[PDB]
């Protein structure tokens, strides 16, 4: 027949859920960012797109943090994934308050997918406009994951989403070219601010603002935590700089 | 959304009609004409066997007739399983009365009892409703032999007889005509048996096609008593008929 | 000794070393021995999966039987391996009972010890519960009949054997008995019923897959 | 359709024969190419030549390069 | 030469063969052809040894309506 | 009406298309595995595709360690794979700590099947497009090869694969085994088993693999375990010499 | 999430009828064609083990199940179905009468308490019937043998002799031909056989087929002795051996 | 009509035969060939 993409939990006749699908079309519609795994840690980077001077700077952040040591931000629509961040925060809360321990990453990243791909089970229930890259360091090293409405998340050396990207991909890519050894979180730092930059360029038609987290089990010692002030401005005015 | 699948069971015709109870009634047309008659001394129970074949057990079977209490057993019309739920039911219900007042229930009681049971489906819960209606064949101490009757719209009758199934119309005509309300139960029972050889849709009226059973107040009795006939008895008394 | 292989492959040795007679000793020790388990089907030991092996000489050592003759004494056996396989189980009776009366029906025999021992299961099946082609050995009883040229005795059988085989029995069966039948009416020189009954026979045949041989006949 | 092995293989194929720098990325490309045809892996050689009129390229870079095998893995798989 | 179509064989031969000397005067194939269905009229076709004579429903396609039927009758 | 495609309800065919559709979402990911009984022991051979180098591949796999005995391999969508194989590892403990000993293997086969069975009967209730295999060195059992479909069916198998190419690697090592007669490998270090398997993988798929191209899992007495690149790396380096 | 069908799934039609206990008599009519013979000395029922691959160890699929040491059940239809309903059967008998009555429940109620749950698909909302009908068999010491055959309607009605599934339809047919009330078990069972051989298109064997019977209770199977008042089960399956045993007794 | 093709059946033989001449054996045949195909499909 049709419509089969009309209810969510519905198979297609190839056995597939449009809804997600179409879920999946505000993702890339959501605001580009990505994320960075680098040597010891992972590094969250995301464009805030300004849309008036009404805005306030600084003070609508995207870059949503569970737990303390494990950041989290995703391209789609914002109450979506805040909604899905608080039950990881509430996810950890329950594991750190069994466990005593913070969540392992893939720990965390495991028991969402679940609560993703359960808005995959029902014709009722509305997939997640949102793809979120998350991760952080924990007990082994730190992680890097962008978990899809699919109820699908990788491990990945770097990670991206939203509309650019692609521009983004490409620098990704680079860099697992241009430092297979690894990367510093400065230079992550640094480097995704001009992939953002780069990834802008596709939304380029407006002005936007920079927001980058990261979690450096040296430099955070593990924590999750913003770039700021002159570090962030350096990544800034050097992408700024490496733009041109 | 759910709303796509729901057949709606329980929503009125523009006319103020409910189609399930009307289909219902509809296979109930389709169920194997079945009969019973309140004689002056008893209450004779006879139905056809339907869809039956030689391999087909006749002894244990018993597809129509069952009986609630005592004094209340019952003729079925409709699916077999969909009854033996109420069938037990109302057992209970009734042994519920017998273990509340240590007496047994007047029929109708447990007659009005199934009655609603099935006007629960009829107006709430989107559930179809039974595709079965009932020869109630009770005795009492208030009225008796009382013969009642039931569809699954749960609206309910007495009877001096009555049928139902296939052939109904036909029977009642012949019913109709041919009761008169002094008849001795053995007379019913051939008239019946009259009636069903007559309305019998198949070639021949015999016994393995048939379910029969009979309340009486026996000759020494005080326990009114009611009695399904065994194949041969049925077949013997097939017989008694004329019928042979 | 002593294993299902050994003394039975013993048994069957002494043959390929010598012969079955030596090889009987350990043939008849192999019903005489070989297992502490099921029921005794062997005539003197209780064995179960032994007796069906047991029998695996008594096929050979059957037609070794027959190669001695004590065929005659596997004839009265007969009887007792049938309730052997019945210490087993009937149909398997059915068929190795069957199975060692028609290879008694090979390494030639006397029609008598045949028809002896035929008649003999035949009513066995009776005694047991079986009513069921007790008539396909009364058929080769008939056959008997028909190879000891008792038509009479056949068509009596044969008639009863349709009334059987008439489907009060099988239909398949009810195919060959006309031939044999046939045979029979044509040794009578009896065409049209000889014909009929192939006549029938072959339509009948058209309704199932009869054997190739059968049909070849 | 052809398997990252046949892809690549195609991939060296189709593509390699267009003039092309070694610094191109012959593999990579391929393990971003992925559910591709012969000519899917010849658009992710025309595709990267966009970039390569576009970067003026006679031989492709790699920059040309997978810029379209995304893009190439974009539209489709 | 499709082997075991004896029923079959005997059939088109019961159908056609034998009538041929001695009733209907059409007989239906049905079926797979060429699977040796359309094998078997050549086959017998050839025994027959009559005016064969094969025709293509996808023979009768030209403009000339005038015609058509023409030789369908003549043939 | 025609919703009967959009839920599950006996087509006027009495057929559940959801549940053919979810047969399709199994292949969807295009991952050609395969199972098969060793000697004493089991082993599961898988395509371990890594599309992209921002991923990690270390993280991508369709086998999963059910219980310290039972791995498990998953063909169809990675939630649905990560869902299940939780769902699993859910049981067994439970089963372990309801029952005292570990859950064979069919068991939980058996068990998972159930839940499709009942998303198969239940409307509300989507089944999951993945297909299951359940395999490990039962003791009792020794190796043994369990598979799972969307439709709560599923059975024992001397050896099995899955994947788009199943088909061809099923006629392989019917044909194999029928030429060997018996329903499990004689070799009796898995090591070998490995490499037989990815022969007759690369056989039946015609086509090498390297050392990522592959997931691999071990079946082994008491404990279920995945081979590294290495150990793939050190089967393929004998494969290489054989053949 | 929150089942929200609660409203019946089938619904009686204009003709009132229930289409998907209609198509799952379909379902069930595409069964893998399954009987059952109730004879003299007790009851037997068979089926065709079902290979979609010889890679597939058939025995680890059993189609025919004991419910009861007096009771087994078969169906044809989709094994899944079968399967779930094996161990409610199994469970409401232990619960709602075992571990009431602390025994096995005759033949009739547990089925009529089987079916009782077939019916329930059909009601119920949110779920279908079944995609199986059941050909159970079982002796108790009132009614002794007897044999049922339970749909997806929840109909139950014992046979003398039946079958499900595909040829049931040929096989009843020569069942009826076959029948007779006098007949024991083991030429029921060789009827059996020649029945299902019919409804056999590829091999027919033991190892192809799955027979299990009611018979007299058996001892061994009782897995410990002492006990004079429980003589074991009266069911039991059949081996390929004994099967291709009496395969020969063809 | 069933009975049409008994009787053709009859003739098929007899024509088999090489009869115009036609016994009732072969209608007899005819009668399970034609119920062979009554019984048939």
């Amino acid at each position: 027949g049709t419509g089969y993409d009309l209810s969510n939990s519905v198979f297609s006749p190839d056995g597939r859920n449009f809804q997600v699908e179409y879920a999946v079309k505000a993702v890339e519609n959501g605001t580009t960012s990505i994320g960075i795994k680098c040597n010891d840690g992972v590094v969250f980077a995301v464009e805030k797109l300004i849309t008036s001077k009404l805005l306030v700077p600084q003070k609508n952040v995207k870059i949503q943090v569970v737990d303390r040591h494990i950041g989290c931000v995703y391209s789609g629509l914002i109450p979506d994934g805040r909604h899905l961040v608080n039950r990881g925060r509430e996810e950890a809360a329950s594991f750190k308050k069994l466990y005593k321990t913070p969540i392992p990453i893939p720990a965390f990243a495991d028991r969402l997918g679940q609560y993703v791909q359960a808005h995959t089970l029902y014709n009722s229930v509305r997939p997640f406009g949102v793809s979120t890259i998350f991760g952080g360091v924990d007990k082994n090293g730190a992680h890097l994951y962008m978990l899809e409405p699919s109820g699908s998340y990788w491990g990945y050396k770097g990670a991206a989403t939203g509309k650019g990207r692609q521009s983004a991909k490409a620098e990704l890519e680079k860099l697992v070219d241009h430092h297979p050894e690894g990367l510093s979180a400065r230079e992550a730092v640094k480097q995704a601010a001009k992939i953002i930059y780069l990834a802008h360029e596709d939304n380029k038609e407006k002005d936007f603002e920079l927001e980058i987290s990261w979690c450096s089990l040296s430099e955070t010692n593990g924590l999750h935590k913003f770039v700021k002030g002159d570090l962030l401005q350096e990544a800034i005015d050097f992408a700024q700089k490496e733009i041109n | 959304g759910s709303r796509r699948y729901d057949s709606r069971t329980t929503i009125f015709s523009p006319e103020g009609r409910l189609y399930q109870v009307e289909y219902a009634l509809e296979s109930i047309s389709h169920a194997g004409t079945a009969i019973g008659i309140m004689a002056s001394d008893g209450i004779v129970l006879a139905a056809e066997r339907k869809v039956t074949s030689t391999l087909l057990e006749q002894d244990t079977s018993t597809e129509k007739l069952y009986k609630l209490n005592d004094k209340i057993a019952v003729a079925v019309a409709g699916l077999t399983a969909d009854a033996e739920i109420l069938i037990n039911t109302a057992r209970i219900h009734a042994q519920n009365y017998l273990k509340t007042y240590n007496e047994d229930i007047p029929v109708e009681i447990l007659v009005r009892r199934l009655s609603d049971i099935k006007q629960g489906y009829t107006q709430h819960g989107g559930l179809r409703p039974f595709g079965v209606s009932f020869i109630y064949a009770g005795y009492d101490d208030r009225y008796g032999y009382q013969l009642y009757t039931s569809n699954p719209s749960g609206n309910y009758t007495g009877w001096k007889a009555i049928s139902v199934g296939a052939n109904t119309s036909a029977a009642q005509t012949l019913l109709q005509m041919d009761y008169k309300d002094d008849m001795k139960v053995d007379d019913a029972i051939e008239l019946a048996l009259k009636t069903l050889s007559k309305t019998t849709d198949s070639s021949a009226l015999t016994y393995d096609r048939l379910e029969f059973a009979t309340i009486r107040k026996g000759a020494n009795d005080g326990e009114v008593y009611q009695k399904i006939f065994k194949p041969q008895e049925i077949k013997d008394i097939l017989v008694k008929t004329g019928i042979t | 000794m002593s294993l299902p292989g050994s003394k039975l492959e013993e048994a069957r040795r002494l043959v390929n070393e010598k012969q079955y007679n030596e090889a009987e000793q350990v043939y008849l020790s192999l019903l005489d021995k070989d297992s502490s388990q099921s029921s005794a089907a062997a005539g003197a030991s209780v064995d179960d999966k032994r007796r069906n092996e047991q029998e695996t000489s008594i096929l050979e050592l059957g037609q070794l039987y027959v190669t001695m003759g004590a065929k005659d004494k596997l004839r009265e056996f007969i009887p007792h391996s049938t309730e052997y396989m019945m210490q087993f189980a009937k149909s398997k009776t059915v068929k190795v009972l069957k199975t060692l009366i028609e290879k008694f029906e090979q390494v030639p025999d006397s029609l008598d010890d045949q028809i002896f021992v035929c008649e003999k299961s035949i009513e066995f099946a009776k005694r047991e519960k079986r009513v069921f082609l007790k008539h396909s050995l009364s058929i080769k009883l008939a056959t008997l009949h028909y190879q000891k040229k008792q038509y009479k005795d056949s068509l009596a059988l044969i008639n009863d054997l349709l009334r059987e085989f008439k489907k009060l029995d099988d239909k398949p069966s009810l195919v060959d008995v006309h031939l044999l039948e046939s045979k029979v009416y044509h040794k009578l020189r009896n065409l049209a019923k000889s014909k009929a009954s192939l006549t029938a026979a072959r339509t009948a045949a058209n309704s199932i897959y009869c054997p190739t041989q059968t049909v070849a006949e | 359709l052809p398997n990252e092995a046949g892809r690549l293989e195609i991939f060296k194929i189709h593509t390699a024969k267009v003039k092309k720098t070694g610094e191109f990325d012959f593999e990579a490309a391929v393990k971003m190419s992925d559910g591709f045809n012969g000519a899917d892996i010849r658009n992710c050689a025309t595709e990267a030549g966009f970039f390569a009129i576009r970067d003026d390229r006679d031989h492709i870079n790699p920059d040309d390069l997978m810029k379209a095998v995304r893009k190439v893995a974009e539209v489709k798989k | 030469d499709v082997g075991g179509l004896d029923m079959q064989k005997q059939e088109i031969r019961e159908a056609v063969e034998l009538p041929l000397v001695q009733p209907p005067r059409g007989v239906l194939l049905y079926g797979p052809p060429g699977t040796g269905k359309t094998m078997l009229v050549k086959a017998v076709a050839n025994s027959t040894k009559a005016a064969f004579i094969r025709v293509n429903g996808s023979e009768f396609v030209h403009k000339y309506l005038g015609e058509g039927p023409r030789m369908v009758r003549d043939v | 009406a025609g919703y009967d495609r959009h839920i599950t309800i006996f087509s006027p065919e009495g057929r559940l298309y959801q549940v053919e559709y979810a047969f399709k979402a199994t292949n969807q990911t295009n991952i050609n595995s395969l199972a098969v009984r060793g000697k004493d022991c089991t082993v599961v051979i898988s395509q371990k595709k890594v599309p992209d180098k921002l991923l990690d591949p270390t993280t991508v796999s369709y086998i999963f360690c059910i219980s310290r005995t039972i791995g498990m391999v998953v063909n169809g969508p990675i939630p649905d794979a990560r869902n299940a194989a939780l769902r699993a590892k859910a049981e067994a403990a439970e089963f372990r700590y309801k029952y005292g000993y570990d859950m064979p293997c069919d068991v939980l086969a058996k068990r998972m099947a159930n839940l499709s069975q009942i998303y198969t009967q239940r409307a509300y209730m989507r089944p999951l497009g993945v297909i299951l295999t359940f395999v490990s060195v039962d003791e009792e059992l020794g190796p043994s090869i369990y598979k799972t479909d969307p439709a709560g069916y599923y059975v024992g198998y001397k050896a099995t694969a899955t994947g788009p190419k199943q088909q061809e690697i099923t006629t392989n090592l019917e044909n194999h085994f029928k030429k060997s007669k018996i329903d499990h490998i004689n070799e009796e270090s898995w090591e070998k088993v490995v490499e037989f398997a990815i022969t007759h993988m690369i056989d039946a798929l015609g086509t090498e693999f390297s050392k990522n191209d592959l997931e691999v899992g071990v079946a082994t007495k008491d404990k279920f375990f995945t081979l590294s690149a290495e150990n793939i790396e050190e089967r393929l380096v004998a494969i290489a010499e054989q053949d | 999430m929150t089942d929200r069908y609660s409203f019946s799934l089938t619904t009686f039609s204009p003709s009132g009828k229930l289409g998907q206990i209609d198509y799952a008599l379909t379902a069930v009519k595409q069964g893998v064609t399954s009987l059952g013979i109730k004879a003299t000395n007790g009851v037997v029922i068979a089926t065709e083990k079902k290979s979609s691959s010889p890679l597939a160890m058939s025995e680890t699929l059993s189609k025919v199940s004991l419910l009861t040491p007096d009771i087994g059940a078969v169906y044809s239809g989709m094994g899944p179905d079968y399967r779930v309903l094996v161990d409610k059967s199994r469970k409401v008998a232990h619960t709602s009468y075992k571990r009431i009555y602390g025994e096995y429940p005759p033949t009739k109620l547990l089925v009529s308490e089987v079916a009782k749950i077939m019916q329930e698909a059909t009601q119920s909302g949110g779920v279908r019937p079944f995609g199986v009908s059941l050909l159970i068999a079982g002796h108790d010491e009132f009614n002794g043998f007897s044999l049922y055959q339970v749909d997806p309607s929840g109909s139950y009605f014992p046979w003398k002799a039946t079958a499900i599934g595909k040829g049931s339809v040929a096989a009843k047919t020569f069942l009826e031909k076959r029948w007779n009330d006098e007949l024991e078990l083991e030429d029921a069972i060789h009827i059996a056989l020649l029945t299902l051989k019919e409804s056999v298109e590829g091999e027919f064997n033991g190892d192809t087929i799955e027979l299990a019977i009611i018979g007299d209770e058996n001892p061994d199977l009782l897995g410990y002795t002492g006990i004079p008042t429980d003589k074991g089960p009266r069911f039991r399956k059949l081996t390929s051996q004994e099967i291709n045993d009496r395969l020969e007794a063809l | 009509a069933d009975v049409k093709g008994v009787c053709t059946e009859a003739g098929m033989y007899a024509l088999r035969e090489r009869r115009i001449h036609v016994t009732q054996e072969d209608f007899e045949l005819a009668v399970g060939k034609v119920m062979n195909k009554n019984q048939e499909t």
